């Protein structure tokens, strides 16, 4: 069961990686999606 | 309501205080007895619903309330002979 400590370390790493994904996605998405909505809200064209 | 010149932001174009400065100024009988047959049908269609919704309602037929007129015929003069009679 000595590998349980390394598994807990890897699980904390996975939790920190999920939190970092949460940051980089949602926090940055506040800004990005908000700018997209601004362009959508604040103010039709052809390909 | 779509089709109205409404107020709208100069920058964001968000809708603002509207106004229709386009307003109302856009729209402008002894002859009873003319072309003979026309007179009776006109009289019925105009007055009988306006006066007696019984000749049809009790009859179940509907009150004649419209005319498909077609014709120096006098499409207005008929409406005015009706104006003698509508009220």
């Amino acid at each position: 069961r000595t590998r349980l400590l390394d598994s807990e370390i890897k699980i904390m790493k996975s939790e920190v990686l999920r939190v970092t994904h949460e940051l980089q996605a949602m926090k940055d998405k506040i800004k990005e999606n908000s700018e997209k909505i601004k362009v959508n809200k604040t103010l039709v064209s052809n390909v | 309501e779509e089709g109205m010149r409404v107020g709208v932001d100069r920058n964001k174009y968000q809708i603002h205080i509207p106004l229709p400065p386009k307003i109302d100024p856009t729209v402008t009988y002894s002859d009873v007895g003319g072309c003979k047959e026309q007179i009776e049908k006109l009289r019925e269609v105009v007055e009988t619903p306006l006066l007696h919704p019984e000749r049809f309602v009790n009859l179940g037929i509907e009150p004649p309330k419209g005319v498909l007129l077609f014709g120096g015929t006098g499409k207005t003069l008929c409406a005015r002979a009706v104006a003698n009679r509508t009220d």
